[PDB]
RNA sequence: GUUUAUUAAAAACACAGCACUGUGCAAACACGAAAGUGGACGUAUACGGUGUGACGCCUGCCCGGUGCCGGGAGGUUAAU
């Protein structure tokens, strides 16, 4: 549910929990798990390249399926897991031949619910069919970008993607950041919303459930000396620039759209 | 560039002829296909006589074999009965294989990037006016009719 | 059980799909043990107001008295379905007579 | 490196002389490709990393005579 | 909680929370002449940036200036 928590100590006094009852109280599927080693926003060179990550708990990785390439084949979702990777959950699949996987849940699924992957299935929520036997107008989630390329969009905690068109070989999509966007009717979607919708009311409290998540304080650029950022400087908070990055692009309105090969599949933008 | 020619190509190509192709059609589509050669005063002597009487029909034998090949099929059909869905909504889009698959062992002898399709890739089962490629100037018709199961 | 009169249409390039749709559509009430009561197949009577481009779609009313879990996802499948435009299910109050 | 494999080009620095005659090296590059190119003596495509003046020798000469100058030099085709 | 080791521990920094903005994924952005790695084995309930700093009552008027954004008519305009 949504657990407002109680003042005990200060720091608990703004913490809101998301306890959700369904979930599994044990220890996950080992033959699909394996270990990830955090970087702490660096790379080859060894340098921060994405700032303010670092820390953080411990947190194996789960060979999350998106494919969905058990393709005809019945499938009891056995039990809800909870993922440190995504902000859905993940359900433990059991197909009729004895192979286990992992999928993202979506909304209504509970366990025991029977879901299936292939062209021939149902308009159950759960299944994972191609875009032009998907009706349209009906919502999907883990889309494909390219066929049998996985799943790309629609795959975090209570988004969700409205098939909108189906023109000649493509579908037109309303994206969940309100962008239509074109892509192959042969891809394989999985219908209904994601589950855990309800992940947009925790509001973690303290500084310690953001350092203990993976994050690390984010330095305002005012309090920085000049030679540090852009901003910076000034005695007694000055500001009078106009608002940039550390690299000095413009930030806060100014769009940096430029592929030009990915303006094929663009039909609307973002508004 | 000025290429010499051994297919006719459809346009300007005639067989024998100082041609003003581009730099890059003379080179990705005529040299690798082997349609035409670029002869600059050397090739041409090669082609007077060992090449523009003799070779020719040798080589446009094969463009009778696409009328004996062709009408290896004098009966021209495709019974395609696939398992459709609840009254409607076909299993599998039919292209270039099922049909090649099935032409290759009831019909012609052909390979798999002949079978041409209009009329898409065979979603909807029923009558389908599928024609065929084996000449740039010879087109063939073999009816499709696709069954439902 | 519940009566209920079932009007719907078929788009008439598939009007030849129609004695194999309300073949299937009986059986599967028939499974329930729904005792049908009427099957008059209206055919192809011109609309009032352009549907969908064309107009002039095929109309079957099938009109059964039948459990509930067999007629929902019998609309169900009036819905997930390209032929049928526009089903619609009603009133139950003792069923079946020769009748337009 | 950037080496053209045709004509051995390879990118040669300079000044970048400003309105005003201010000097900054810069370093010309050569218009490499990675162009696939069909050869009849081997019946397939080798693939040449090459300029564009690379390609007009390739539009002059054959393929076997500049594999053949890489048969010379002992470069890899 | 952190902070000028070795004269400053604070009212400074950070914080949970809020907003604006960019990013449709071969993402923006970053480190790299480049391949490539980070972002993230994540995919807009996600991620980066900028300000403000729990909570409560609130956040008025000004697009003239300087930005950013949308437009594309007309003028001016490079190599050619």
């Amino acid at each position: 549910a949504v657990v407002k928590c109680k003042p005990t100590s200060p720091g608990r006094r703004h913490v809101v929990k998301v306890v959700n009852p369904e979930l599994h109280k044990g220890k996950p599927f080992a033959p699909l798990l394996e270990k990830n080693s955090k970087s702490g926003g660096r790379n080859n060179n060894g340098r921060i390249t994405t700032r303010h990550i670092g820390g953080g708990h411990k947190q194996a990785y789960r060979i999350v399926d998106f494919k969905r390439n058990k393709d005809g084949i019945p499938a009891v979702v056995e039990r809800l897991e909870y993922d440190p990777n995504r902000s859905a959950n993940i359900a433990l699949v059991l197909y009729k031949d004895g192979e286990r996987r992992y999928i993202l849940a979506p909304k209504g699924l509970k366990a025991g619910d029977q879901i299936q992957s292939g062209v021939d299935a149902a308009i159950k929520p759960g299944n994972t069919l191609p875009m032009r036997n998907i009706p349209v107008g009906s919502t999907v989630h883990n889309v494909e970008m390219k066929p049998g390329k996985g799943g790309q969009l629609a795959r975090s905690a209570g988004t969700y993607v409205q098939i909108v068109a189906r023109d000649g070989a493509y579908v037109t999509l309303r994206l969940r950041s309100g962008e239509m966007r074109k892509v192959e009717a042969d891809c394989r979607a999985t219908l209904g919303e994601v589950g855990n919708a309800e992940h947009m009311l925790r509001v973690l409290g303290k500084a310690g459930a953001a350092r203990w998540r993976g994050v690390r304080p984010t330095v305002r650029g005012t309090a920085m000396n000049p030679v540090d950022h852009p901003h910076g400087g000034g005695e007694g908070r000055n500001f009078g620039k106009h608002p940039v990055t550390p690299w000095g692009v413009q930030t806060k309105g100014k769009k940096t759209r430029s592929n030009k090969r990915t303006d094929k599949f663009i039909v609307r933008r973002r508004s | 560039m000025q290429v010499i020619l051994l297919d006719k190509v459809a346009n300007l190509g005639s067989l024998g002829d100082q041609v003003n192709v581009k730099a890059g059609y003379a080179r990705n589509f005529l040299v690798p296909q082997g349609k035409a050669v670029p002869a600059t005063k050397k090739n041409i002597e090669f082609f007077e006589a060992r090449r523009a009487e003799l070779e020719a029909k040798l080589a446009e034998v094969l463009a009778a074999a696409n009328a004996r090949a062709e009408k290896i099929n004098a009966l021209e059909t495709v019974t395609i009965a696939s398992k459709a869905g609840d009254e409607g909504k076909l299993f599998g889009s039919i292209g270039t294989r099922d049909i090649a698959d099935a032409v290759t062992a009831a019909g012609v002898e052909v390979a798999k990037s002949e079978v041409r399709l209009p009329n898409g890739v065979l979603r909807t089962t029923g009558e389908h006016e599928v024609s065929f490629q084996v000449h740039s100037e010879v087109f063939a018709k073999v009816i499709v009719n696709v069954v439902a199961e | 059980m519940r009566h209920y009169e079932i009007v719907f249409m078929v788009h008439p390039d598939q009007s030849e799909q129609v004695p194999g749709m309300i073949e299937r559509y009986t059986a599967a009430i028939t499974g329930a043990e729904g005792k049908i009561h009427r099957l008059e197949d209206w055919g192809r009577r011109q609309l009032a107001y352009p549907i969908n481009k064309l107009h002039k779609a095929h109309y079957v009313l099938m009109n059964v008295e039948a459990p509930q879990e067999v007629i929902d996802e019998l609309e169900t499948t009036f819905r997930f379905n390209d032929a049928v435009i526009r089903s619609m299910v009603m009133r139950t109050k003792h069923a079946v007579t020769e009748a337009s | 490196s950037r080496v053209c494999q045709v004509t051995g080009k390879r990118p040669v620095t300079g000044n970048n002389r400003s309105h005003a005659l201010n000097a900054t090296k810069r370093r010309f590059l050569p218009n490499l490709h990675s162009h696939r190119f069909w050869v009849e003596s081997e019946k397939r495509f080798v693939t040449l990393r090459v300029s564009a003046k690379g390609m007009r020798v390739i539009d002059k000469k054959g393929i076997d005579t500049v594999l053949a100058e890489l048969r010379a030099r002992g470069e890899k085709y």
